[PDB]
């Protein structure tokens, strides 16, 4: 149910 | 250096809702 | 946390999430002790019987969180590990004795309203607060019930330190000098506990002398979550302090 | 033991 981490990371 | 002083509580002198429960336990 | 409360904003600005790169996923809690170092339980990285053996890169640290699951756009910070240091004599073989590790961030984080390090105890602070009955505070985004779930926000509970002998008599495990347990007695009629997903989190105390927060322990292990007659077991951070100084003016 |  995790929302999305910014790809830069 | 300024470890364990919370910007939103100690630093402005506001106490959180349950720290007093801990402080009262230090006998 | 079992039988907790929702933390207040900025109540635990040192709390850190250990986050699984893929499957993206909550691994454990950790704490920020400087702008480049994080403390956690050695058993969130390396646990051979469960085949777990994470590396600097299957890994990500998330600081200044409140929400378990949301990307908290201008509040949280994410970092990468430069390196991991596990206690050389951590005993995964029998009881998690020395369940402690240090994580050096690739670049330092900047302090803010939501991010600030917790203090590491001195031999005298440790001396006066680590006493049966004194309460300490545990925070985590773990299981809310022994087995069902996962909270929406950072959970919190205050628990009393328990004397060693009661601690030893609650289990068949061999308790060492680098552990301490905590929780209420079945007769105290108040309860709560750390649970799955809370591991590596900090057990903290507020010093009544200087008004500063001290990290006294790291959530390590238990037997069920919140069962009567059982307690939670924590790494004794002050006993492991020489090991901490050493890895810090070594590779720091 | 239940590593938490």
């Amino acid at each position: 149910d995790f929302e999305e981490i910014p790809e830069e990371y | 250096a300024d470890c364990g002083l919370r910007p939103l509580f100690e630093k402005k002198s506001l106490e959180d809702k349950t720290e007093r429960e801990l402080l009262e336990s230090y006998i | 946390i079992v039988e907790g409360s929702d933390a207040e904003i900025g109540m635990s600005p040192w709390q850190v999430m250990l986050f699984r790169k893929s499957p993206q996923e909550l691994l454990c809690g950790a704490s920020l002790i400087s702008d480049r170092w994080v403390l956690t339980a050695a058993h969130c990285l390396l646990y051979p019987p469960w085949d777990k053996n994470f590396t600097e890169n299957d890994l990500l640290v998330r600081i200044g969180k409140h929400s378990r699951t949301r990307y908290e756009r201008n509040i949280e910070k994410i970092s990468m590990l430069e390196k991991i240091y596990i206690h050389p004599r951590y005993n995964w073989r029998e009881n998690l004795d020395r369940d402690i590790a240090l994580m050096k961030l690739k670049k330092p984080v900047a302090f803010s309203d939501y991010i600030h390090p917790v203090c590491l105890p001195d031999r005298e602070t440790a001396a006066s607060l680590l006493q049966a009955g004194y309460k300490g505070r545990v925070t985590g985004w773990g299981n809310l019930k022994e087995t069902w779930g996962q909270p929406s926000v950072l959970q919190v509970v205050n628990l009393p330190i328990v004397e060693r002998p009661v601690c030893k008599d609650s289990t068949r495990i061999r308790i060492t000098d680098n552990m301490f347990c905590a929780g209420y007695k079945p007769d105290e009629g108040k309860r709560g506990d750390a649970c799955e997903g809370d591991s590596g989190g900090p057990f903290v105390m507020k010093s009544p002398f200087n008004n500063r927060w001290y990290q006294m322990g790291i959530v390590s292990w238990g037997e069920g979550c919140d069962r009567d007659g059982k307690y939670g077991f924590y790494t004794h951070v002050f006993r492991l302090k020489k090991w901490i100084q050493k890895v810090i003016d070594q590779f720091g | 033991l239940d590593p938490r």
